[PDB]
Parts: C-alpha cells; sequence; structure tokens
C-alpha cells in the first residue's frame, strides 16, 4: 500500500537510491495499489514528527510509516509508539533513537522495532562471558529503569546455569551522584568484569569515575549493551579502548537494506492478508474532527527473501543480527562477533588484549604460559560437549592442532586442564595475583638442543613466546644455562621400574 | 524576567487561583526579579491535537514543570499521555494531580514523572498496617486486570517481605467475562478469608454480581477494596458492609493545586540556590538538545520537604510518589458510604460510627478454619513407612508387635506403580511404621485431623530443568507440596541447602549421615576413602537413587565430579530396586542414608554396611512457608526428643536387631 | 544508617571454645585465634573488674570466621562472667541465655545445647553437630 519512508542524514546516505530501491524491487508484487513516498527531515523534535504524520496520513492515506533517526534520543521511539497508538498505522523502527529498545509497548498498538530484546542481548553477553571464561562478575545499574527485569533475567540465568557463575551482588546507585555515597558502593567491587546498564551520560560519568578509581585496568573489563552506545558513527570520549559493546548498527546490514527489508515485511503482510480479506487498505481519515482487519494480529511469523524476520508479541525480531564489537587502539568500533539463531560466531578464540585501554596503563601481567601433557601433573581433557564449559576445579587451555596434513593450517581447540601443577598455577595466581594465559606445547616433548635450536617448553621460553614454564620439567646444566629455574618443589630424581 | 508555567486544565478560575497562589509565593520568597506566568490548555477529543497544543504552546514558552490537571474527563480514554510524552523529550518533570495509575507509577515509560497522590500500591501499605493491627495473616489476591495487578502483586510481596507471607491464591485473567464463579468456588475451598480485589469499575461490578450469585456475603468473608470498587453500579452491587478506602480531598482540585504551587515555587527557589542554571530551548527549529539538569531538577523535586498542605505534610519518596498515604476508611452501611475510619499513618483510629458487618460481631478478628484436614505425602522406605495393600477392602491387618502392641496403622492412598508400569491402579492402602507413628503422635498432641496420600513418581524431588524458558522446576514430594497437592511433608527429608532455600523446615527427628552397602579374604571396600571409588572402573558399579540428596551433594562438590560421571549410568527409582540389585551383585556399592542400610543389615546378614560416615545431616518434617504450624510442631518434636518417645520409636523398628 | 557489628557472647568449652592468654612474644593473638575480652575480677567483694583481652580458638570460632567470610559482617566477641550456659533462676536466665534474652548480646555463636525452654525463650538455627548426651565409664 502507500508507505512513507523518512530517514536521517548520516552514514553517507543520499535519497536517490531510496527512489530506485522500491521500483525495480518487489518482483512478487501481489497487491495492486502500492506506492511509496520517500522524504527526509533535519529536525528530530516531536513537533515536526506530529507535523509530518498529519501531513502524510492525509497524504493520500499512507498505511505504513518508516522512520529512521540519526540522533541518540530514546524518546523518539516512544513518540512513534504514541503515533502508532493514535493513528493505528504500523510503524517500523529502523535506525538510531527510533530503533532503541523501549520498555513496554501497548497491546492496542501496531508499532514494531527491528531490535532484539534485553533478554536476548543479555543471553548474548553471557554467551560472551561463557565462551571467554570470565566467571566472577558484578552488575552496576543506576535508577534508569528497565534494570529490574535485567537483574531478574541475570538471576534466573545464573540459577539455570551449569557454569557456576560466582557473582558479587548488584551495585545500585541512589541519585545523580555527588561522588560521596555511590563511591562506597563502587569500592565494594573487587571482581574483574563489571556489567554496566545505564544511559549514555550516566555511562560517561561512571566510566570517568572508574578511570578516577582506576577500574579501567587490563583485568577490569566492561561489557555494555546497545543502550549505552547508541550509534556507531559517533564514538564519544571517556570510553576505554577495549570496551565491549553488543549492538546491531552494522554497515553490512545497511540502511538501504534496512528499509528494503521493512518494505518487504510490509508488502508481505499486506499480500498474505489480501488472500484472507479483500478490503485491506482501511486508513484513518484525518487528524481533526472527533478497526478489525488489522495487520497487527497477523505477522507473528513473517519471512521475506529467506530472512527470518518474524515478530514477537513484545515487538522484537526473533532472530536478528547481533553484532559484538570492541573499541580498538584507534578509537574505532571493530566488528568481532556475529550471532546465529543459537550460537555466537566469534572471530578471536583467544581474547585479544587491547593493552592500551587508556594512556597510563602499565600492563605487564598477561603472562603467557606453556605446559606439557603428563599423566600425574597436567591432565588434559576435552570440554564437556553438553555444557560447553570446563568444570570449575579445572583451568581453560588451548591446543594448536593441525587439521589438514597438507599445509600448516591449524586451530586452537579449547580444552580443560587439571592435576598437580595446575593447582600450583592456581595458588600462584591467587597469591601473587597475576593473570595467566595457558596453552599446550605443539612441537613435542620437554626439549633438546638440536642443531643449536631448542624446542619444547625450553624453546618456547628462549624464543620468548612463553614467559614461564609452569608444567613439569626436569633440571640439568644446559637448561640452567639457557633459562632460569625457580626453587624445586618436589623431590623428583630418576628411577628404575621393574616387576 | 517572566517564566511561563504550563497548566493543563479547562475551567479558568482554577488557573486564576493558581496565579494568585503563585503570586503569593513569589511575594514572600525574596526580592529577586523573576516572574512566573501561567498558560492553560484545555480539553480536546483528539490526543494528537493535545500533543500539538502542548508542543506549539508550552515548549516555545520555556516551561519548567507541566501539571496534569484533568480530573473530570467524561471519556474512558484517561490519556494525559500527550503531556507526559511531549515533556519527556526534554526531561521535564511532569507533575500529576489526578490519577493513580501504575503506568504512571512506573518510571520506565514516564521517566521524570512525579505526583502528589500515591498510587493504588500504597493501599497494600494501608492493608499491611491493618494486618499488623487486627492480626490478619493470609490473603487472597483477586485481580481481574493484568497490567496494574503485576505491579500491585510486586508491591504486595515487597510489603509482606517483613512477614515473608504470601497469598494463598493470586489471580490474573481477561476482563469482560462472566464465568469467574469457578475461581471464586476454588477460592471458597481454601483456608484464607481475607479477599483483596483490585480491578476496574465494571470488573468489580461483575465479580460482585458473581459473588452475590455464590452468596459470599455471609460470615467470615473479609472484603477489603479500594475506590474503583465503590463507583457506579459496583457501588450498588457491593454487599452492604464492605470496607473501602477513599481519597481525603483528592477530588477537591484547588487543595492539591495549592499544594502543587507550594511545591513548585519553593522548588524553583531551591534550584536558584546552586549553579548549573539551564533552560529547555524553544523546540521549534531543530532544538533537540537535551536539558542537562533534568535529573538534577528531578532530584530537587525528589528531596522536596515541606510542611504545608490541606491533605497533610507533603513529602516525596525515592519512587516519585507521595509519602505518608492517608485515606478515609469507608463502609457501605445500608447503601450509604459511611466514614468509619480516620487514619493515622502509624495506627488506625476508628471513629464513633458503628461498623455494621454482614457476618457476626462488630469486631474483625482473624477468620480461618484452623486447617482441620492436612494432606500428608511420603515415599516408599520400609524402615520408615511400610506400605501394604489392604486385607479385603479398606481395612487393615490388626498386627501385633513383640510386646503385644497393636500397630496403629493408617489408610493411606497410593498407586500400584508408576504411570508406564501401572496404567491406573490407585487405591486406599495400609501404611504404618516409623514416621506414620510420628504423625499419629503429632495428630494426638496438637488438635487437628489429617489426610495421608503418596507421592506420584518415585523421587524425593530436585530442582530439575523444564522445557519452556529453560527454567529449573521441581518434582517429587516437593513438586507435590509446592503445587498445593500436599500440606506438610512428613517423610525422610534429607535437609540440605537447596530444599531450605525456598521452604522452611522444622527441627530434625533423626540425625545421621551417608554410608555404603556392600556384600561380604580381602572383601572390604571401607567407605568413601577408597581410591578405587575415586578412580572407578567398569566393575566397581556404584550409583544412587535418581534425583535425591546424594546427587545434589555429589553435584555441588565438583571435585567429586568423577562419581557424578559414574552414578548417571545406573540411577534407579526406588531404594528397594537398589537393594535387590546389590543382593544379586548387580550393584557393587551404593551411597545412601544410614538408617535404611543398617535396618537391611539387621534383616539380611549378607548385606554389610561400612563405617566411614560423611555428610551428617538431619531428617526433618518438610514444612511450608510462613505458616502457623512451624512453631507448635517443632516444639512437639522437641518434646518428643526430651523424653524417651524416640526411644520407643527405636524399639518399634529401628533399635531391634534381627 | 548502616549496621554490621554484632555483640556476641560465648562460653568456654574444651573441644569448642578454647580461650588462652595473648602471646607475649608478639603481643598479638595468633592468626587462627580471634581477639576477645574477659571481665576478670581478682577478688570476690570488689564488683570492679578488668576486661583483659584474650584469644579464642576452636570449632565454633572457625564457624564464626566462616560465617563472617560468607555473610560479610563484623562482631565484638566476648565472654560471659555470669556462669554456665543457661538456667531460669526464678524467672531470671543466666549466662548466654541471660545475655540474649535481656538483649545485651545479639546472638550466642558459641556452643549451646537446645531443649524446650531455650527454644521457648529465644530462637535457634539449624543444627551442625550431633550432640546428644552420653555416659563415660572405664
Ligand atoms: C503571559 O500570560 C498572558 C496571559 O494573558 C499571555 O497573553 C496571552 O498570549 C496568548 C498567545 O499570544 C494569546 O493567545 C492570548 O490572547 C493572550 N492573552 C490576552 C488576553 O492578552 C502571554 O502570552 C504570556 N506570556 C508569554 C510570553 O507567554
Ligand atoms: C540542520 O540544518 C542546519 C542549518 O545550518 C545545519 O547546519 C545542520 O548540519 C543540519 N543538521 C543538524 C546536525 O542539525
Ligand atoms: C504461522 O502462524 C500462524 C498463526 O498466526 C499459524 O496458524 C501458522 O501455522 C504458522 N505458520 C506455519 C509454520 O505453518
Ligand atoms: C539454526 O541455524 C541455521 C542457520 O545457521 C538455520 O538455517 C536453522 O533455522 C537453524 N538450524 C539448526 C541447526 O537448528
Ligand atoms: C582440509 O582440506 C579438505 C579438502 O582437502 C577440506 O574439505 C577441509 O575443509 C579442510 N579442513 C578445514 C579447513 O577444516
Ligand atoms: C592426517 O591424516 C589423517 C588421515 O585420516 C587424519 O587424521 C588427518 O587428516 C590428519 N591427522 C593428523 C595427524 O592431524
Ligand atoms: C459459568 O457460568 C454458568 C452460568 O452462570 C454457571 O452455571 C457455570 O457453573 C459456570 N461455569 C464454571 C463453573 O466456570
Ligand atoms: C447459598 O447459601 C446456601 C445456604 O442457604 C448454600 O446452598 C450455598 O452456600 C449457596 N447456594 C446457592 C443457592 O447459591
Ligand atoms: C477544598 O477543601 C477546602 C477545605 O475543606 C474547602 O474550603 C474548599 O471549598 C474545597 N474546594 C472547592 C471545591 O472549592
Ligand atoms: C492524615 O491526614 C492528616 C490531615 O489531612 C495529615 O496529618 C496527614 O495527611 C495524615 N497523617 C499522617 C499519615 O501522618
Ligand atoms: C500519625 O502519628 C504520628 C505519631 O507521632 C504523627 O507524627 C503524625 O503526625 C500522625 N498523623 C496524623 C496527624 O494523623
Ligand atoms: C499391580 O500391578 C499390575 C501392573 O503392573 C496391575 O495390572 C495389577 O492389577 C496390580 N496387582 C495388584 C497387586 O493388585
Ligand atoms: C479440640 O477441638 C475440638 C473441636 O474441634 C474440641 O474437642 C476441643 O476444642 C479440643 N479438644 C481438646 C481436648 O483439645
Ligand atoms: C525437553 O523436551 C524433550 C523432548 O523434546 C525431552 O526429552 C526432555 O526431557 C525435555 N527437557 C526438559 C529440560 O524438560
Ligand atoms: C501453639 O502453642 C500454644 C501453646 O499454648 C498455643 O497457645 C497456640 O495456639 C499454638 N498455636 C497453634 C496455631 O496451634
Ligand atoms: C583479694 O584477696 C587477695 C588475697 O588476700 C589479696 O591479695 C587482694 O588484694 C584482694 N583483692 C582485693 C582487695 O580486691
Ligand atoms: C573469690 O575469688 C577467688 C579467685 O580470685 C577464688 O579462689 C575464690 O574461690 C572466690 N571465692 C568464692 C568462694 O566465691
Amino acid at each position: 500500500l502507500n508507505i512513507a519512508v523518512l530517514l536521517g542524514h548520516s552514514h553517507d546516505v543520499t535519497e536517490r537510491e531510496l527512489r530506485n530501491l522500491w521500483g525495480p524491487e518487489q518482483a512478487t508484487g501481489l497487491p495492486l495499489d502500492v506506492n511509496v513516498v520517500a522524504l527526509l527531515m533535519n529536525r528530530t523534535d516531536p513537533k515536526s514528527l506530529i507535523t509530518h504524520v498529519c501531513d502524510l496520513m492525509s497524504g493520500a492515506r499512507i498505511h505504513g510509516l518508516v522512520f529512521g533517526d540519526d540522533t541518540d534520543q530514546e524518546a523518539v521511539a516512544q513518540m512513534l509508539d504514541f503515533i502508532s497508538s493514535q493513528t493505528f498505522i504500523p510503524i517500523l523502527g529502523i535506525h538510531g533513537g527510533a530503533s532503541m529498545i523501549m520498555a513496554d509497548k501497548d497491546p492496542t498498538s501496531t508499532f514494531f522495532q527491528f531490535g532484539a530484546s534485553i533478554q536476548q542481548q543479555a543471553t548474548v553477553m553471557l554467551k560472551i562471558m561463557q565462551d571467554y571464561d570470565w566467571h566472577v562478575f558484578s552488575l552496576v545499574t543506576t535508577i534508569f529503569p528497565g534494570y529490574r527485569d535485567f537483574i531478574s533475567f541475570i538471576k534466573t540465568t545464573v540459577d539455570n546455569s551449569f557454569v557456576g557463575w560466582d557473582m558479587q551482588n548488584v551495585i545500585t546507585l541512589d541519585t545523580s551522584f555527588e561522588d560521596a555515597k555511590t563511591q562506597v558502593q563502587l569500592k565494594k567491587i573487587h571482581s574483574s568484569v563489571i556489567l554496566l546498564y545505564c544511559s549514555k551520560d550516566e555511562a560517561v560519568l561512571i566510566l570517568s569515575e572508574a578511570r578516577s578509581l582506576g577500574l579501567t585496568g587490563y583485568d577490569f573489563f566492561w561489557i555494555v549493551p546497545s543502550l549505552v552506545s547508541g550509534n556507531t558513527e559517533l564514538i564519544p570520549k571517556e570510553f576505554p579502548s577495549g570496551l565491549i559493546s553488543v549492538s546491531y548498527d552494522d554497515w553490512d546490514y545497511s540502511l538501504e537494506a534496512r528499509v528494503r527489508d521493512g518494505l518487504g515485511i510490509l508488502t508481505t503482510a499486506a499480500s498474505s492478508m489480501l488472500e484472507k480479506f479483500s478490503y485491506i487498505p482501511e486508513a484513518k481519515a484525518s487528524c481533526y474532527g472527533q478497526p478489525l482487519h488489522t495487520l497487527h494480529q497477523f505477522m507473528v511469523n513473517v519471512t521475506w527473501d529467506g530472512k527470518d524476520l518474524s515478530f514477537t508479541e513484545e515487538g522484537y525480531q526473533v532472530h536478528p543480527r547481533l553484532v559484538v564489537i570492541v573499541l580498538n587502539k584507534d578509537r574505532e568500533w571493530e566488528k568481532v562477533g556475529k550471532w546465529e539463531n543459537q550460537t555466537l560466531s566469534l572471530r578471536h578464540a583467544v581474547w585479544p588484549r587491547y593493552k592500551s585501554f587508556s594512556d597510563c596503563e602499565p600492563d605487564d601481567n598477561h603472562l603467557s604460559i606453556v605446559t606439557l601433557e603428563e599423566a600425574p601433573f597436567v591432565i588434559v581433557e576435552d570440554i564437556d560437549p553438553l555444557t560447553e564449559t570446563c568444570v570449575r576445579n579445572t583451568v581453560p587451555c588451548r591446543k594448536f592442532v593441525k587439521i589438514n596434513n597438507s599445509t600448516n593450517e591449524g586451530m586452537n581447540v579449547k580444552k580443560c586442564c587439571k592435576g598437580f601443577c595446575i593447582d600450583i598455577l592456581k595458588k600462584l595466581s591467587r597469591t601473587v595475583k597475576f593473570t595467566y594465559d595457558l596453552y599446550l606445547v605443539t612441537n613435542g616433548k620437554h626439549g633438546k638442543k638440536v642443531n643449536n635450536v631448542w624446542n619444547g617448553m625450553i624453546g618456547e621460553v628462549v624464543y620468548q613466546r612463553a614467559v614461564m614454564a609452569v608444567g613439569s620439567l626436569t633440571i640439568n646444566e644446559e637448561r640452567s644455562e639457557v633459562v632460569d629455574f625457580s626453587v624445586p618443589f618436589v623431590e623428583t630424581g630418576i628411577s628404575v621400574m621393574v616387576s | 524576567k517572566i517564566v511561563n508555567i504550563g497548566a493543563v486544565l479547562s475551567t479558568r478560575k482554577h488557573e486564576q487561583m493558581f496565579r494568585e497562589a503563585v503570586n503569593q509565593a513569589n511575594k514572600r520568597h525574596g526580592s529577586w526579579k523573576i516572574q512566573l506566568n501561567a498558560t492553560s490548555v484545555t480539553h480536546k477529543p483528539n490526543a494528537i491535537q493535545m500533543a500539538l497544543s502542548v508542543c506549539e504552546d508550552l515548549i516555545s514558552s520555556q516551561v519548567y514543570a507541566i501539571l496534569v490537571s484533568h480530573p473530570p474527563t467524561p471519556n474512558d480514554h484517561f490519556t494525559p499521555t500527550p503531556v507526559s510524552y511531549t515533556a519527556g523529550f526534554y526531561r521535564i518533570p511532569v507533575l500529576g494531580l489526578t490519577t493513580r495509575m501504575s503506568i504512571y507509577s512506573d518510571k520506565s515509560i514516564h521517566l521524570s514523572f512525579l505526583r502528589t497522590v500515591p498510587p493504588y500500591s500504597h493501599q497494600s501499605s494501608v492493608w499491611f498496617e491493618m494486618m499488623r493491627v487486627y492480626n490478619w495473616n493470609h490473603i487472597i489476591l483477586l485481580v481481574s486486570d493484568d497490567h496494574e495487578g503485576r505491579a500491585a502483586q510486586k508491591r504486595l510481596e515487597t510489603l509482606l517481605e517483613e512477614r515473608e507471607s504470601k497469598a494463598e491464591k493470586v489471580l490474573q485473567f481477561d476482563p469482560g467475562t462472566k464465568n469467574v464463579t469457578a475461581l471464586l468456588m476454588e477460592a471458597r475451598e481454601l483456608e484464607a478469608r481475607v479477599i483483596i480485589l483490585s480491578a476496574s469499575e465494571d470488573d468489580a461490578a461483575t465479580v460482585y454480581r458473581a459473588a452475590a450469585m455464590l452468596n459470599m456475603t455471609g460470615s467470615g468473608y473479609v472484603w477489603l477494596v479500594g475506590e474503583r470498587e465503590i463507583s457506579g453500579n459496583a457501588l450498588r452491587y457491593a454487599p452492604d458492609g464492605i470496607i473501602g478506602l477513599q481519597l481525603i480531598n483528592g477530588k477537591n482540585e484547588s487543595a492539591h493545586i495549592s499544594d502543587a504551587v507550594g511545591v513548585v515555587a519553593q522548588a524553583v527557589h531551591e534550584l536558584l540556590e546552586k549553579e548549573n542554571i539551564t533552560d529547555p530551548p524553544r523546540g521549534c527549529v531543530g532544538n533537540t538538545n537535551i536539558w542537562k539538569t533534568g535529573p538534577l531538577f528531578k532530584r530537587v523535586l525528589m528531596s522536596s520537604k515541606y510542611a504545608d498542605g490541606v491533605t497533610g505534610r507533603v513529602e516525596f519518596n525515592e519512587d516519585g510518589d507521595r509519602k505518608f498515604a492517608n485515606y478515609s476508611i469507608m463502609n457501605l452501611q445500608n447503601r450509604k458510604l459511611v466514614q468509619v475510619g480516620i487514619y493515622n499513618g502509624t495506627h488506625v483510629i476508628p471513629n464513633d460510627r458503628k461498623i455494621i458487618w454482614p457476618g457476626g460481631e462488630t469486631e474483625k478478628p482473624r477468620g480461618y478454619q484452623m486447617s482441620t484436614r492436612l494432606k500428608i505425602v511420603t515415599i516408599h522406605q520400609e524402615p520408615f513407612v511400610y506400605v501394604k495393600p489392604t486385607m479385603s477392602d479398606g481395612t487393615c491387618k490388626e498386627e501385633f508387635t513383640v510386646n503385644g502392641d497393636p500397630v496403629k496403622k493408617v489408610i493411606c492412598t497410593g498407586p500400584n506403580d508408576t504411570s508406564p508400569g501401572s496404567p491406573r491402579h490407585t487405591v486406599p492402602q495400609c501404611c504404618y511404621g516409623f514416621c506414620i507413628d510420628l504423625l499419629i503422635k503429632l495428630a494426638r498432641t496438637m488438635n487437628f485431623t489429617y489426610e495421608v496420600h503418596l507421592v506420584a513418581d518415585g523421587k524425593f524431588g530436585t530442582q530439575e530443568r523444564v522445557n519452556n524458558s529453560n527454567k529449573k522446576e521441581w518434582n517429587g514430594m516437593m513438586g507435590e507440596l509446592l503445587s498445593g497437592q500436599a500440606d506438610m511433608i512428613v517423610a525422610p527429608l534429607t535437609i540440605n541447602n537447596e530444599r531450605a532455600q525456598y521452604i522452611e523446615f522444622s527441627k530434625p527427628f533423626k540425625y545421621q549421615g551417608l554410608t555404603i552397602l556392600v556384600k561380604k579374604p580381602e572383601e572390604r571396600i571401607t567407605g568413601i576413602n577408597d581410591p578405587r571409588l575415586r578412580n572407578p572402573s567398569d566393575k566397581f558399579i556404584y550409583a544412587t537413587v535418581k534425583q535425591s540428596s546424594v546427587d545434589i551433594y555429589f553435584r555441588r562438590q565438583v571435585e567429586l565430579s568423577t562419581m557424578y560421571r559414574h552414578m548417571e549410568k545406573h540411577n534407579y527409582e526406588s531404594a528397594a530396586e537398589a537393594i535387590q540389585a546389590v543382593r544379586d551383585n548387580k550393584l557393587h556399592a551404593f551411597i545412601w542414608d544410614s538408617a535404611v542400610l543398617e535396618f537391611e543389615a539387621s534383616q539380611k546378614c549378607d548385606l554389610v554396611t561400612t563405617g566411614e560416615l560423611f555428610f551428617r545431616s538431619g531428617f526433618g518434617i518438610g514444612m511450608r512457608k510462613d505458616s502457623p504450624w512451624k512453631q507448635n510442631v517443632s516444639l512437639s518434636i522437641l518434646k518428643s526428643h526430651e523424653n524417651g518417645f524416640m526411644e520407643d520409636l527405636d524399639k518399634t523398628w529401628v533399635r531391634y536387631q534381627e | 544508617p548502616d549496621d554490621n557489628h554484632l555483640s556476641i557472647v560465648t562460653l568456654e568449652e574444651a573441644p569448642f571454645v578454647i580461650v588462652e592468654d595473648i602471646d607475649p612474644l608478639t603481643e598479638t593473638c595468633v592468626r587462627n585465634t580471634v581477639p576477645c575480652r574477659k571481665f576478670v575480677k581478682i577478688n570476690n567483694s570488689t564488683n570492679e573488674g578488668m576486661n583483659v583481652k584474650k584469644c579464642c580458638k576452636g570449632f565454633c570460632i572457625d564457624i564464626l570466621k566462616k560465617l563472617s567470610r560468607t555473610v560479610k559482617f563484623t562482631y565484638d566477641l566476648y565472654l560471659v562472667t555470669n556462669g554456665k550456659h543457661g538456667k531460669k533462676v526464678n524467672n531470671v536466665w543466666n549466662g548466654m541465655i541471660g545475655e540474649v534474652v535481656y538483649q545485651r548480646a545479639v546472638m550466642a555463636v558459641g556452643s549451646l545445647t537446645i531443649n524446650e525452654e531455650r527454644s521457648e525463650v529465644v530462637d535457634f538455627s539449624v543444627p551442625f553437630v550431633e550432640t546428644g548426651i552420653s555416659v563415660m565409664v572405664s
């Protein structure tokens, strides 16, 4: 039917491709009287919003509104929901503040957003934390609402988990902080990874405080949702370089593809409802002077171009494109992870450090440690295929296994390690308080000088890929020449086995 | 020097009194050159044009706080959402004066919304004070709506956190139906009689007509409603003698207009004390810059402490509502709402008006039926609960002990086997033994009768996952207790953390731990400290009963995960299956409580227990939540501990060796 | 507005609460022990006594330390000078029961038997050790 499409001005988006994006497209056009009106608007105030709505609803009875925001105001989606409630016109949130997740839609509304729920996004963030083995965490929230369902979903997920998520309790803030009483709440944090759920300026103030509190370290990770970030074309100040964000503002899922998918959903709903009822165009007359066959109760399971763009009861995409990004060393947001219907397709199995989160950060504690497979000391087992998590009395590790014998390609399969020296490594990590990155050696055994080239754990220490050799290792003169041992902790000489 | 203040009201004399009170407040608060102008906007049938008038009239006028002031709206829309949604774009604090809705109580959609009237959630505070004063314990939540009822139940549980008591029956359903007599009939057969109603006017009229059809106007019915239940024909359909609450001068408009003046003017003078003086811009040409002192001036509105007020001392809470909720307690006395209560916030003061009740006396005590029938569930364990079919039909065998004592049996109700094993064979059978005699002693000590049934499946009950929402639900005896199918678990309940995380317990009657039953040359295994069990094999077959406390205790200890990898191979349903397996050498070890294995070692000479005792726990009576049987039964069990009654129960089955 | 200190009284029992003098080499309770005071009176007629600091250790002290690790609270552990565990001497409880009933102590973390009248006057927690009675012979 008659569909209005208005967008912002960001992402180098002109208007002529919006003219050419409806015409030759929609090859399977089942309704007859379908037309589009593509407009733009610099003003993002609700005055101009109500003005353009009353100009386009009377503008030859437009049955569908497509709005795209470029700013970072979450109340614009609330105003669009109010417009969809008053005018009974299906409105699709596309970009910016129009695409931001609001709290509770009306059941008598027709407004829908192209965004994931807070529960699916918390599931993605806990999938990140499970795949990267960051188990002890906390939660800092302000009085900016939507946090109660978030805390409830986190508690029900931890109660329904086989990981064993240790968690210091949720830190709440009272008011606009004087840095007097909320600082006592922030000093309670002694964990590594902190989850932050608040608005944008509140996130700027809290991250500036954590910079002043020294909570932006190498071990101190911050994972924020899309409500913190807002938009990818504007990256503000006082974000640590390595800030993990989960959003969906991708250039790959571009704004032209956004409005094309929106037109596809609208025409699919109108065409599949046209086979049920005849008089599908039934629009509101005017804004002045004061319905059963509606498209709201119909598109629960809608699919265009093979893309599962089905809509939930609360107005969410069932399988959207969740994008996990980080802040690089050059103040940009690099795309790291994409999300399937069930799994999270990651790019870096080993977590990249992003060492300079800020300027003054001496980070000399990411100690790379190699170890060797032995039966009484380093028990190396597969991860549990039913839970995809090492049991908490073990440590994670990786092994570089070459799949194909033809070339030197290989993969870092993550496995579990336990035993005697693993307990030594854990007690050193809990006494000296250092981070450790453990991996198996792939070149072979302990090591031997062959053609004046060391290998094994000795070679990994000498060629500086391994900081220390925690795994089981003997001591002779040549090793004490080429490396330096610690004190001996177990009396292990040679011995003869007989029957 | 002038500042336009937005008012949303029709009748112009209210704005005249508003300007008069604002001028009086500006006269007595310094010689600063500020002026406060007022702008009025009126009724429109179309909310789009309401939002149009608000945006093209007030935002360009540089308003600071817009007042929701439409009480007498004849339409059933009740939408000041144009005002709130327009002023939320610039974080302007919207002040409400008219309604008490939960959609405005939530800060989620309406961010900076404060108001001078507390919502219907503080009726739960008043009713909690009524339960504290007039000794009421159990309630019934009857909500015909769905939206406000969730927040009402959340505030109800937040206020009942001090007692940790909950409602026996909470209800949420679709309005506009007339077939709720089934739900009222199911609420009739319960024990609580304090009924809480919170719905619309027509929904209240419908449920009052349904209660009149089910003649719930009799004695013992404790009705306690708000103000939406005494309006219209719901006032007529209400029973004569129902207790409600009413706004003290809430419908009187100029009182809270003057209260809003006394808040807003001195809040402006408090905002002019400190720095960061920002103003909302003229939102006409692209003026979408956020007002940075939104939360700051909101905090000025939150910490607003005054003494003036016709209704009383106005003060705002930490939730944007009104502290110290005070309401008139009304009674429908012969088709007349009579003010039978003038409320002080800490104690209730009834006046000299007689409270005519539909039931009996003029007082309002607790109304219950003292739980005359208690459903009791147990599980099949022979040294604790012997379960046998009857002799001919219902009657039991008059069995005599070694001292001529007739065994005091009970007619339990049990199935033949599980649902795959037995399609439908569930009969009243005979049950007796240890815990049965304990239950008979408790039923003789305290003054109540009971009912004994059996568990459906063959499990104790663990917090196991369910398909939808990936939620860990319950099953077994706990799954039958929490579903209301049982009233008090009298069974060998191994007390641990997770079972006590949800329900409360009693003091244990039996104190023992865990041990191993084996078959007995070096034929010894000797308890948990065997490294042959630490590193198992294919011939050391050890397992446990499926979904028991043994699996919970060996699942918490992750260093015992290896046994957790083994016991899943041969999990059984009942312990007698494990006894028959270990007697025929199908099982090589079995982790179990000490009493049953020592009893079977007394019965059978080939079955030999070990001595390494671990996880010294207690068998306690599985109890409910906050309930009037937690203290009396515990004192009765401790009275059984102090004398030799537990010695006599040992002399029945436990102590005697064979 | 905060509150985490708990006035806690205990009583000396030889496998549970061992109360010893402070080490004179360091003037410090050794790390498994916790500090406490004892209102020592040198002689009978003088009511005035000195709160001499001593060191508590044992089983219930380990229980109190692990509870302070988990529940994250503080305490002021001290000893009783009224006498033994508890006995209603003409509607007057003595010892730890007289401390808790008359609210001079918040809770008695120290070792204490449970019977009917003690469960009447105060409230107990879940039990943690199987302690009935027994008879010692040769
Ligand atoms: C201060 O209040 C006066 C009240 O009269 C406002 O005057 C009104 O302004 C509107 C808009 O221009 C007119 O439609 C009315 O007719 C005016 N009232 C009359 C009868 O004079 C005045 O505009 C307010 N000041 C500001 C700047 O808003
Ligand atoms: C809107 O129009 C003004 C006119 O000068 C222009 O400067 C501005 O870039 C446009 N968009 C924004 C960002 O306000
Ligand atoms: C899609 O949803 C409708 C209900 O709106 C249902 O009737 C239909 O079976 C679903 N489509 C499929 C999978 O057949
Ligand atoms: C989930 O994933 C695929 C796409 O990767 C999708 O086609 C299908 O619906 C689902 N399949 C599985 C493995 O459940
Ligand atoms: C190894 O090579 C084969 C083809 O020879 C290919 O099928 C396989 O995918 C390769 N391994 C990888 C990349 O996993
Ligand atoms: C080398 O070849 C074998 C052939 O089955 C296969 O396991 C895999 O391709 C390679 N194995 C190794 C050694 O990784
Ligand atoms: C439904 O309503 C009818 C008529 O009022 C009544 O007879 C019937 O018992 C009700 N059914 C139930 C029990 O829900
Ligand atoms: C009304 O009261 C009668 C007793 O007079 C009893 O049958 C029942 O409580 C109700 N039955 C009817 C007719 O609704
Ligand atoms: C509001 O209450 C006051 C005090 O009772 C009264 O004087 C006044 O007339 C009322 N307001 C109205 C309706 O004018
Ligand atoms: C009860 O009402 C009086 C008079 O209106 C006033 O003191 C206050 O509003 C209430 N008292 C309380 C709750 O302290
Ligand atoms: C309620 O009682 C308290 C008792 O001090 C008092 O402070 C308050 O003003 C009373 N409210 C009234 C007057 O009803
Ligand atoms: C119990 O068991 C079988 C089913 O397994 C059933 O058919 C039979 O009737 C029952 N037998 C007895 C003991 O009554
Ligand atoms: C127990 O209750 C019954 C009434 O149900 C009555 O005999 C009396 O109140 C009580 N009897 C004794 C001895 O407790
Ligand atoms: C989920 O459903 C499957 C059947 O599809 C069933 O085998 C399984 O036991 C169920 N699991 C849970 C967690 O309830
Ligand atoms: C518990 O015991 C006391 C003893 O007098 C009794 O007064 C009280 O009513 C009992 N509670 C219940 C609910 O039976
Ligand atoms: C208590 O008695 C001893 C021995 O007679 C004496 O040395 C001491 O001074 C007395 N202490 C007092 C005076 O309290
Ligand atoms: C008085 O105190 C002393 C210890 O200082 C003790 O030896 C003596 O028995 C006490 N006198 C009596 C009988 O209370």
